[PDB]
RNA sequence: UGCU
């Protein structure tokens, strides 16, 4: 998903620190370590069975 | 000639030169006067339009003005000084034909039934056709050349007109302007316009999952670069700005004034412009899914420029040119001529405006450099083939395309032409679909002050857009309200707003020509108050019963009330295309159901003037009606009661014209029965002698001998005996 | 979160609970009154010209109608834009020309809009 | 699209049945019927349109598109896919066409006119190119078609 | 032509045209005025003359062109719009008419009467 | 005949879909012999024209199938040890469409013209689970490339010809027997003929350039003649075959 | 729908009218508040309100990167300069929130404090939106620029004494044209300098948890009785409507409203000129019941005549002295005489012969047709009949008016017999 | 061409010239066919416009009735006298020596 | 053509060889059929078929 | 600008 920094509001990118992967900002020292599993499903629309024509 | 010329004079009231300060030329009041002729030796004399046609001169009035200037620091004023000549339209306010009885028309050698409304220059009759163009200050979402669904906006103010586009060629929004070297991402422009928080930018764009998924690439591309502040974004824009920190100042000036001129900024406050571009990006994102592409042929987004606006623009341009020439002459004369103090009166050109107007009306090509407008075919020779021909040509409409491509889109008949333009009336040939005629019952709106409209909108609870963030724009119940392309604000429960606005307009506190429309797909309520919009009267229907009754019709017939009284009593109201898009209309009384808001006045009014001559047109085919209108535009018959004194290069008259037996109400209205263009003959439908194989007919020798079909062709041969430079003359 | 209505909001704020709440209402530009001895003209009459005390009543009729009787006329109160971001109401009192005090009175959650009942104003006369 | 096709099929069936009924009820010695039979001019389709009922006004091989928002004309309800609201002409030329039917017929006529106008220029250019390309070949005496070279 | 012309002659021609357009005289009058101005400029005595001399030359050429077509125009208004005094105007007019010898039709009384009556 | 033709519509050739340009524009495209034409049509015959199962099988074999069209969900999971993208293939839809695509085929399809993803980055854990773990390429790219992967991964081809865009099963209901054939809206006849189960001996295409490049100049001439004749017959007007033969 | 319950009262407070501001954070959701964030100071201005909040953020928390804090501190500030530092320590400790002005006037906005049975309204002096400003990045850019300049200067180990004496480059204070002066005034730099010219004011922060918050929260209330009749706010709905919507500033051009706004005499004259045939009762109904019947009678007797109980407009009213016949061009006196003769014939007999009228008046067919259509209709086998029936009610009600009209018609008949020699 | 409107106009004109009236051909309205048929049957003419006509050449009656009636014909400006052209050697153009 | 105002051109050859070639090759009796498919174009028309 |  798209996450933002509560301090400034800029976009957060996933990087690797010295202990664990974390979300961090490119304009401030704010970080957020990942504790549990985080997922972002999209459920792409499957291709339906195109039936015969005629 | 009454208000716009005065406004232009007030705008250009003062003109002065840089050299020799304390010198100025101030205009006080401009007059047009009555039509006069400069034939006599420095003497004016009233001249009639027929006399102008006979003498091959122009029917214009002397433009006069009162001015005040400083010759040698002593203020000298002039109460009346001619500066030009404006061709006076026939049957106008200042024309000699208006307010005249048929006896006075006969005395002046003019037909009472003549439609008028055309200019007479050098003896030829020219008519300024109505131009049809796209509405300005409106976002248009459409596919690009290759097929990229993008958006465009042509912001046109009183000074400049700039078209800026936005494309999604590479999944991200790039904004393109004529003043930028290369299209830049929209996020950089967001950061440059004050809003630097990516969270706020995303909230303004939208809070929907698909919206964020589509806008993610733009955020990633912006984060790839080191642009995070307004200063850096402005520096990048200035680096990308073409030649006409200095770059930062130029970028800020372009963002504030050049880009989106229609969106005003109080004092470098780009909040409104940020909201506007956010709404545009949201519309683009919504269109990127379901193919809800707006169409250009929808006449609800069309504007009709009458001759008044064209003449106003031309007069403004000519006055600006005259002021510039006067300033140049002053700068060249005052500093080095002599101790004799210089004044403008010795160089006030009185033929510049006259020649400019004459050329622009005669040649028909209009070249306004201040607006970069190069139009052709604006004026056309009034076809005097018949009275019907002249009346149908007077109400023609030309398009902005002017036969550029065989698109077939604008040439096709759109459903938006209901009650506004004649569906069947169209010239047969290469101009099929581009030249159209107005309906029998329609009107063109003018420009309003827009003051009380804004006041009522603000009082009705419309929240300020600057008070709240853009996140409220993504709510389903929050509807945006726009005013002539400018974001007026937001509102909730737009039904109450629309109902109250319509009730106020019917009451009369708001001009009846101000249109209000609501689009639910985009959740936008548009309030239109600009001129050129097409409107049509409709009877108000409330609770399955029209407001107009038999008592009201009897009062109108007896003369107790009029159409203005009907408008004031909330009985009949004007509806625009965008307004009827949402309102429900009923053709007849039996068709009225529970969900009806208006009633059609008359169905036969859908046809135009040329189509009104067709007897029982709903029983024939559409190409038959088109060909009938095309041939009636050339039908032979009487022109007017002054056809004998009229002298044209080519005229066709009928010996024994007879009015039709099957005459239409449109015929009775246009008074065509008084000037018929045909004869009724005892025709027998049969095959005889095989000389009527393919569309041919057989005439009777005795009938033709007894005067049937007798026609008269009148031609003019003109000769001139002018005097050359030398004292010699043609004899 | 279903969209609430002003009548139910007031009902749940008064009967269901008794805790006070800070509201933000948007009044029309001109109030149905005259500036009392304010040196005029039919100009705008805002709250800055009115005095303290009872100025109007809030009525809640059946079917969810919420009206505001501010004299001879009656406005209608509706729910404004549902703001979800933080709104802190503060009073910045500059008691001294060199130092002042910023006092956070509370938080703003709901927004109201008061509009003239133009239909009634038109059908009255 | 399935609903559109079903409605078009129903309208075509109605038109065909009306035409058949008109042809069966019409007596001999009728001038339009005789002309359609001999093939000089007209046809059963035109006879049924001008006597029994006009067919569905098809624009680009489809019903009348929604010019306004979610509807062709304001006189019909929004999201209404009725035949009379989408282009069907119940009345005939003899009984007279309603304003909406006449407007749809004019739309179809103007579409045909602009199509023919474009076709004229397109085929003129195509024929010019084809002739300028094929004007070099000729039949020789040895039964071999050869170019100019 | 139009290349072997000095800036002074060009300024004189432009002044002739400006005064003609201010007085709203027809293009035939403008052509006659410029032709007479060129004919007068052919002489050297008028060619190398005063600035006031050439201004009065412009005025007198306009006056002669106006007279040649039986058009009434008062020399008072000519001097008023020409930035000149009557004394030098008449002196230079006499000099130029003696140097040229062009036809000088008399000012008709009725035309001047009509022109002045239209003023009231 | 260009003037005689009215440029009609609704002529779907009996399939009620697949709008094909026919008439004067089609004649113009044919006489111009452009390399890329609008709406190309390839008609291919089947060895087993009566088995709908085999027809669907060859349709899936020839038609391009993207990863996002078969995968039920793609999630970028950031476990405390590592971040990677997990793709879950819908085996039910796979067996319903009769596509011979499994986890191994998906893994082989990945790492092909996709920012040079090494084989070790992609791994398979379950029967229908694909785990992709990218690495920083140091070319103005960091670990935050999972967004670009999410953007361009669902549009990767796992089975079928990349040029083929849409293949449909047309049926001929002749009273003798009902047979099946493949109608492909692509611009690759060589691949369609090379695919298994397609009778390449009776495969025709509308793109004259492709027919020339694939089966020779004589096949191109025959295809041009047949296409012109069919386009002319569609409008009800007939022309002697000698004219089109001479033109070709 | 009646007000069954919830009859809440509304009170007004003016204690904090000029001291109440509305601060909103567009980027901070309502769930998380700044109550726990220790504030430091706030810069504000009395005029051109633009408040800048200076707060402090924690560092020992796990949501802070110490290495990146050191990096940003070393980028924004020097190594150990510390004369003008955006942070006291070597870490990003202070955060800057800048305010943006929403609207110039906030008189229409008011804060409503709700209590049990009453709602107190307090005006707002200003509404500002607080957003995290980025000025440390600009200061870091300036620091980098000056560092690059220092590096360029110190490119050599020992820099010799540069003879870069500042020559007297005193440019002209050239007289700026009006257009260029207006451009300079409207430039952003001029506005920024004008805003900066005003001195700043430093204010302390008192959070909601402080006792001062609850101490000052009571000022939003006002001491007053429950029921007090306001002296103001007593204008009628019509007056309120006029206040909220102030004004901007053929012969039937005037509408009904424009007619009614005219005096009674002009109203009657215009109505007669338009209709030319109307009963007295219809005229009263059109004019309104509030107008006196005697007044209407006086108005109509001067512009109309009595014909078979009905009122017909006079001929001179329709045909002024300077007008003429639109069909033949004859003077208006002849038209008036003909119309008077027609009216006399109608008064004498209900049936009038067009041929006889034409033969007597010597007028043209079109004029006779116009005169007959103005006050009558065509009846087959009977000629022309008066459009309205015989109204005996008015005749019985007003006998003196009937006698006056009878003597006037006798005089008109005498004049007609003298003129046309009947 | 399906020009039933021409037949309706002819019938209305015949009825009007018979009864001394002016029928209206207003779009989506006007005089109906029943009214003109009643007028024709009252005046003694056929209710369908077709009348018994005798051939003028052979003098014998026609097997089919002819549809007579007054129709409003209008002449156009297109005249054969003006459109007739015949070019001899004549003049040529200066640039290219062609007509 | 349809005899509804069509203007047609008429040319007179100025050479015997051209006249003979026009009469033979462009003869109406010899061009009764079109080379497109051999169908006859010069045949009966309206008012003749009926 | 009109015509087929
Ligand atoms: C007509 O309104 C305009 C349009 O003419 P254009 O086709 O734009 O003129 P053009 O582009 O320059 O055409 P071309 O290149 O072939 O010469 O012009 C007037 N008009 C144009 N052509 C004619 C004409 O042939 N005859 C008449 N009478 N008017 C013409 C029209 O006003
Ligand atoms: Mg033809
Ligand atoms: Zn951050």
């Amino acid at each position: 998903m798209l996450l933002f920094c509560p301090g400034c509001g800029n976009g957060l990118i996933v990087e690797e620190g010295q202990r664990c992967h974390r979300f961090a900002c490119n304009t401030c020292p704010y970080v957020h370590n990942i504790t549990r599993k985080v997922t972002n499903r999209k459920y792409p629309k499957l291709k339906e069975v195109d039936d015969v024509l005629g | 000639i009454n208000v716009e010329i005065k406004k232009i004079m007030k705008a250009n009231e003062k003109v002065t030169s840089d050299a020799d300060p304390m010198w100025y030329l101030k205009y006080l009041n401009i007059y047009v006067g009555l039509p006069d002729v400069e034939e006599s030796f420095n003497v004016t004399r009233p001249v009639s339009p027929h006399e102008c046609r006979l003498r091959d001169m122009t029917y214009s009035a002397p433009i006069t003005v009162d001015i005040e200037y400083t010759r040698g620091s002593q203020r000298i004023i002039r109460n009346a000084l001619p500066i030009g000549r404006m061709p006076i339209m026939l049957r106008s306010s200042n024309c000699v034909l208006t307010g005249k009885t048929p006896a006075e028309f006969a005395k002046l050698n003019e037909c009472p039934l003549d439609p008028g409304g055309y200019f007479i220059v050098k003896g030829v009759e020219k008519v300024i056709l109505i131009q049809e163009q796209l509405s300005k200050n409106r976002i248009i979402v459409e596919a690009d050349r290759k097929g990229a669904v993008g958006a465009s906006v042509t912001s046109s103010t009183h000074e400049k007109k700039s078209r800026t586009n936005m494309a999604v060629k590479q999944g991200r929004f790039y904004l393109r302007h004529n003043t930028l070297s290369e299209d830049i991402p929209i996020v950089i422009i967001f950061k440059a316009m004050g809003v630097e928080s990516d969270q706020e930018i995303v909230q303004m764009i939208g809070t929907e999952e698909h919206v964020m998924a589509a806008f993610g690439p733009s955020l990633e591309e912006c984060q790839k670069a080191q642009i995070f502040t307004q200063m850096q974004a402005l520096k990048y824009i200035g680096n990308k700005v073409r030649r006409q920190k200095t770059k930062i100042e130029e970028a800020r000036e372009l963002l504030a004034s050049t880009i989106l001129t229609h969106v005003p900024v109080k004092e470098f406050n780009f909040r409104a412009k940020c909201i506007y571009t956010a709404v545009m990006v949201r519309r683009v994102i919504l269109a990127q899914g379901d193919n809800k592409v707006d169409d250009r042929d929808y006449y609800g987004n069309k504007r009709l420029e009458l001759a008044g606006q064209l003449l106003s623009l031309l007069f403004e341009d000519l006055f600006k040119k005259f002021n510039s020439e006067m300033k140049k002459i002053a700068d060249q004369v005052i500093p080095k001529q002599r101790a004799a103090q210089f004044d403008v009166v010795k160089h006030m050109r009185q033929d510049q405006i006259t020649n400019g107007m004459v050329n622009a009306i005669s040649t028909g090509n209009w070249s306004l450099k201040r607006f970069k407008m190069d139009r052709q075919g604006v004026t056309q020779v009034l076809s005097r083939l018949s009275y019907i021909s002249a009346l149908g040509m007077m109400t023609r409409i030309s398009s902005q395309f002017e036969k550029t491509r065989k698109v077939s889109g604008p040439r096709s008949l759109q459903p938006s032409q209901w009650g506004m333009l004649c569906p069947s009336d169209t010239p047969e040939g290469e101009a099929c679909g581009l030249v159209k005629n107005l309906a029998l019952m329609t009107h063109i709106t003018t420009d309003m002050e827009d003051g009380p409209i804004v006041k009522l909108a603000s009082n009705l609870g419309v929240e300020d857009v600057n008070l709240l963030c853009g996140e409220e724009l993504s709510y389903p119940n929050v509807f945006l309200v726009f005013l002539n392309g400018n974001i007026l604000g937001v509102i909730r429960d737009h039904k109450k707003l629309v109902n109250t606005f319509r009730l106020m307009r019917r009451a009369g506190y708001i001009n009846e020509f101000v249109s209000i429309s609501t689009n639910l797909t985009d959740r936008c309520v548009y309030i239109s108050s600009d001129g050129g919009r097409l409107c049509r009267p409709y009877i108000i229907v409330k609770k399955q019963k029209p407001a107009v009754t038999n008592k009201h019709m009897e009062e109108l017939a007896q003369g107790y009330r009029n159409f203005e009284d009907f408008l004031h009593e909330s009985l009949v109201e004007y509806l625009d295309v965008n307004e009827e898009n949402d309102c429900n209309i009923a053709l007849y009384e039996h068709t009225i159901n529970k969900d009806t808001t208006h009633l059609e006045i008359e169905p036969f009014t859908l046809l135009g003037v040329c189509a009104g001559l067709i007897p029982y047109p709903h029983h024939n085919q559409s190409p038959r009606n088109t060909y009938q209108c095309a041939m009636g535009k050339q039908a032979m018959g009487t022109i007017g009661y002054n056809q004998r004194n009229r002298i044209d290069t080519l005229m066709y008259l009928l010996a024994y014209p007879q009015k039709p037996m099957v005459k239409t109400k449109t015929i009775e209205l246009i008074e065509f029965e008084k000037l018929p263009a045909g004869q009724n003959a005892t025709v027998a439908v049969m095959s005889y002698s095989g000389y009527d194989i393919e569309d041919a007919l057989v005439l009777n020798k005795a009938s033709l001998d007894r005067g049937f079909g007798r026609c008269l062709v009148y031609k003019n041969a003109k000769c001139t005996l002018k005097r050359y430079t030398n004292q010699t003359f043609d004899k | 979160l279903p969209k609430d209505v002003s009548v139910a909001e007031l009902l749940r704020e008064l009967s269901l609970t008794k805790e006070e709440e800070l509201l933000f209402l948007q009044l029309p530009d001109t109030l149905p009154g005259q500036p009392p001895t304010q040196d005029i003209a039919e100009n705008a009459c805002t709250l800055a010209d009115l005095t303290e005390g009872q100025v109007g009543k809030l009525l809640i009729r059946k079917s969810g109608r919420v009206q505001l009787l501010l004299g001879k006329v009656t406005l209608d109160v509706t729910m404004g834009t549902a703001c979800s971001f933080l709104q802190e109401l503060v009073s910045v009192g500059l008691g001294d020309s060199r130092t002042g005090e910023m006092t956070v009175l509370g938080h703003v959650k709901h927004k109201l809009v008061c509009s003239p009942d133009f239909e009634s104003l038109l059908d009255h006369k | 699209e399935t609903l559109e096709a079903l409605i078009l099929k129903e309208l075509s069936v109605i038109r065909d049945h009306a035409g058949s009924a008109c042809l069966r009820e019409l007596d001999k010695s009728n001038s339009p019927l005789t002309m359609a039979l001999c093939g000089s001019k007209g046809s059963f389709i035109n006879i049924s349109q001008m006597i029994a009922c006009v067919g569905q006004q098809a624009i680009s091989g489809s019903r009348v598109p929604d010019g306004f928002e979610n509807r062709s004309l304001p006189h019909f309800e929004k999201h209404s896919k009725l035949p009379a609201a989408k282009g069907f002409v119940a009345n005939s030329f003899y009984s007279g066409l309603t304003p909406t039917e006449f407007f749809f017929h004019t739309m179809a006529g103007r579409e045909g006119l602009v199509d023919t106008a474009v076709k004229t220029a397109e085929t003129g250019y195509m024929q010019r190119r084809l002739v300028k390309s094929l004007e070099d070949l000729c039949s020789q005496y040895d039964l071999t078609v050869r170019s100019s070279t | 032509e139009n290349e072997q012309v000095s800036r002074s002659q060009q300024r004189g021609l432009r002044r002739v045209r400006d005064l003609c357009r201010v007085l709203q005289l027809p293009p035939t009058f403008e052509d006659t005025a410029v032709a007479y101005y060129q004919q007068a400029y052919r002489h050297s005595g008028i060619r190398a003359a005063r600035l006031q001399k050439k201004e009065v030359l412009v005025g007198c050429c306009v006056l002669i062109t106006c007279r040649q077509h039986n058009w009434p125009l008062t020399m008072g208004a000519i001097c008023t719009l020409l930035y000149a005094d009557l004394d030098v105007f008449s002196s230079t007019y006499m000099q130029i008419v003696k140097l040229l010898g062009l036809d000088v039709p008399s000012l008709c009384l009725a035309e001047l009467v009509k022109t002045y009556c239209s003023s009231f | 005949p260009g003037t005689q033709m009215t440029l009609k519509t609704f002529h779907f050739a009996g399939v009620a879909s697949m709008n094909i340009t026919l008439g004067v524009p089609r004649i113009k495209e044919i006489i111009n012999a452009s390399k890329a034409i609008s709406t190309p049509i390839i008609t291919a015959q089947l060895d087993k024209d009566d088995d709908a199962d085999y027809a669907r099988l060859v349709k899936g074999r020839i038609e391009k199938t993207l990863l996002g069209e078969i995968s039920e969900y793609i999630e970028e999971v950031f476990l405390p040890d590592d971040c990677f993208i997990l793709v879950k293939l819908s085996l039910e839809r796979i067996r319903l469409l009769r596509l011979e695509v499994n986890a191994e085929t998906v893994r082989y399809s990945i790492c092909t013209s996709k920012l040079r993803v090494k084989p070790g980055d992609v791994a398979v854990h379950g029967e229908a689970v694909v785990c992709v773990t990218p690495r920083e390429n140091s070319k103005s790219s960091m670990y935050y490339v999972l967004q670009f992967l999410k953007e361009d991964l669902p549009k990767v081809v796992v089975q079928g010809i990349p040029e083929v865009s849409r293949a449909v099963i047309h049926i001929d209901e002749q009273s003798g027997k009902e047979k099946y054939k493949l109608l492909v809206e692509g611009d690759n006849l060589r691949a369609v003929m090379a695919t298994h189960g397609v009778k390449g001996t009776r495969t025709t295409s509308n793109n004259t350039y492709e027919v020339e490049k694939t089966l020779g100049i004589e096949a191109a001439r025959t295809t041009i003649i047949n296409e012109i004749q069919y386009t002319m017959v569609n409008h009800g007007m007939s022309i002697d075959r000698r004219h089109v033969m001479l033109l070709s | 729908d009646d007000p069954v319950v919830q009859e809440i009262d509304v009170y007004l407070a003016k204690s904090l009218a000029e001291k109440l501001y509305l601060f909103q954070y567009p980027v901070r959701p309502a769930s998380m508040t700044y109550d726990d964030i220790p504030h430091l100071s706030a810069k504000i201005k009395p005029k051109q309100q633009k408040v800048e909040l200076e707060m402090a953020i924690d560092t020992l928390n796990p949501n802070y990167c110490r290495s990146k804090g050191e990096q940003i501190a070393l980028n924004v500030d020097g190594a150990c300069a510390d004369e003008t530092s955006t942070y006291s320590s070597k870490l990003m400790d202070k955060q800057t929130f800048c305010s943006s002005q929403t609207t110039s006037n906030t008189s229409r906005y008011a804060a409503a404090l709700y209590r049990q049975g009453e709602l107190h309204l307090t005006p707002l002096h200003g509404i500002l939106q607080l957003r995290p400003s980025f000025s440390y990045l600009d200061k870091a850019d300036a620091k980098h620029r000056e560092r690059e300049a220092a590096n360029e200067a110190g490119d050599s180990s020992q820099d010799e004494a540069e003879d870069d004496v500042k020559q007297i480059t005193v440019r002209f204070s050239r007289p700026e044209s009006e257009q260029a002066r207006q451009r300079r005034v409207q430039s952003y730099e001029f506005l920024q300098k004008k805003h900066a010219e005003e001195p700043w004011v430093h204010l302390h922060y008192y959070g909601l948890r402080d006792s001062r918050s609850e101490h000052e929260r009571q000022y939003l209330l006002c001491p007053g009785s429950s029921g007090v009749e306001n002296t103001e706010l007593v204008k009628s709905p019509s007056e309120y409507l006029m206040m909220l919507m102030p004004p901007s500033q053929p012969s039937n051009v005037l509408s009904m409203a424009q007619l009614r706004t005219l005096p009674l005499a002009d109203q009657i004259k215009i109505l007669m000129k338009n209709v030319k045939v109307m009963p007295f009762a219809n005229l009263m109904s059109l004019l309104g019941p509030s107008i006196d019947s005697v007044a209407v009678l006086r108005g109509i007797q001067k512009v109309a005549m009595l014909v078979q109980g009905n009122w017909v407009v006079k001929s001179d009213i329709l045909y002024p002295k300077d007008s003429s016949s639109p069909h033949s061009g004859v003077p208006a006196e002849v038209l008036c005489r003909g119309r008077d003769f027609v009216m006399w014939k109608f008064t004498q007999s209900r049936w009038v012969v067009r041929k006889e009228v034409a033969t007597v008046t010597k007028l043209c067919a079109e004029d006779v047709k116009d005169f007959l259509e103005h006050m009558a209709v065509v009846r087959i086998n009977k000629g022309w009949e008066f459009i309205l029936p015989y109204d005996g009610e008015f005749i019985k009600k007003h006998p003196d008016v009937v006698q006056r009209q009878h003597m006037l018609w006798t005089g008109i008949q005498a004049k007609l017999e003298k003129v046309y020699n009947l | 061409r399906m020009t039933v409107g021409k037949l309706i106009e002819l019938l209305a004109g015949k009825a009007g010239v018979l009864d001394g009236r002016f029928h209206y051909g207003t779009a989506f309205g006007g005089s109906k066919v029943k009214d003109v048929c009643e007028d024709l049957v009252r005046h003694g003419y056929n209710y369908l416009g077709k009348d018994y006509v005798t051939s003028g050449i052979t003098g014998e009656p026609l097997e089919a009735y002819i549809y007579f009636g007054p129709v409003y014909y209008q002449k156009l400006k297109h005249m054969v006298l003006d459109k007739m052209h015949a070019r001899a050697r004549g003049p040529r153009a200066v640039l290219t020596r062609q007509p | 053509a349809d005899f509804d105002g069509d203007e047609m051109n008429l040319h007179l050859p100025q050479t015997e060889e051209a006249k003979a070639e026009a009469l033979v090759l462009m003869g109406t009796k010899a061009n009764l059929v079109t080379p497109r498919n051999g169908e006859p174009l010069i045949a009966a028309i309206q008012d003749f078929l009926t």
